[PDB]
């Protein structure tokens, strides 16, 4: 039902350099899909 | 934390056959792009294959291509290597390692030299006994 | 109708530190590309250093990473190479070109030879006095 | 089925050199792998050299070192066997044996005596004042 608007523009100039940017962490691992507008920031061991 | 340790190698003979494993004890594979890098003796470490993060996507170089054979498997989490037709000069110590996401091969980026973030110990691969 | 003058250069020492400027008489930057080339004594002309249209894209040749900066201001309509930690084989006429459009890295291409359309007339720098 | 037809031989003295030449009519020659073995009067027959199915890999005796050179052309699919220096003790019949496979050194396993499923018939070489 979103009312918004969406702005994106490309950053390879300050976000990345030859070693590699490691500061941005995506997370793969969660136990049940998130509720809309909802984040989850604790660290805890995901076995398979 | 992430620890990419290497099983096999050891004594074999030209013409024969020998199995490498590398099983990560971080963090797991069909995520992270691995490959595999040798190191001849008195020589620069050059790789020599690798397997994408998605699907079964393989690379191989223009000296060893046919030979040998890459291949993984998800649940034992470990990457396997099977060598095939073992000639005289590919006494190397043998290296496995691993990055985020589809790095060989990626748009006009191959894996060129040594651009992974992770490195392993290594094993010593000796012919010709 | 479109000029480019070449400002800087001097006598000074090995290891020392310069600035050099790149102005545009007709069009304007920061909608054309543009980039830097050298000229040695009895060496054919080659490349330094390019930049695109937009943003802050930024590129070097192979034996010239770590040792030059680039930056350009559309306030002052003009270009600053600087120049850091120089060496004796660093002496040639430094030429400044611009081109419409980001051709720096443009796809499957860089910016090889000297493609590029407007010209400027340059400076002579030299080293080791 | 398959016959194996050796030729050469004759009168040698020490210090000459002779080529014996092996033609299988049936089997194909670089996929399968032949040698040679001798037999002395009095003795118990013992191997000369060897080549793989895999391209010219050679094997050798410890007798035979430096003296005894083995080729294989598969144009008119006949292997040579080529020797120099004979001394006063190499007097012996020759047979040429093919096994399919990469028979020889494969593991655990030399071309020790005669387990080869292709035979032929022998030459004489002797040699004397």
């Amino acid at each position: 039902d979103f009312t918004g608007c969406v702005i994106a523009w490309n950053s390879n100039k300050l976000d990345s350099k030859h070693s590699g940017n490691y500061d941005y962490w995506y997370r793969s691992f969660r136990k049940s899909k998130l509720k809309p507008f909802e984040r989850d920031i604790s660290t805890e061991i995901y076995q398979a | 934390q992430v620890q990419l340790q290497e099983s096999g190698g050891g004594l074999v003979q030209p013409g024969g056959s020998l199995r490498l494993s590398c099983t990560a004890s971080g963090i797991a594979l069909h995520t992270h792009a691995t490959g595999w890098f040798r190191q001849a003796p008195g020589k620069e470490r050059e790789g020599v294959s690798c397997i994408s993060s998605g699907d079964g996507t393989t690379y191989y170089e223009d000296s060893v291509e046919g030979r040998f054979t890459i291949s993984r498997d998800n649940a034992k989490n470990t990457v396997y290597l099977q060598m095939n037709s073992l000639k005289l000069e590919d006494t190397a110590v043998y290296y496995c390692a691993a990055d985020p996401g589809a790095v060989c091969h990626s748009g006009s980026y191959y894996y060129t030299d040594d651009d992974f973030y992770y490195r392993g110990q290594g094993t010593q691969v000796t012919v010709s006994s």
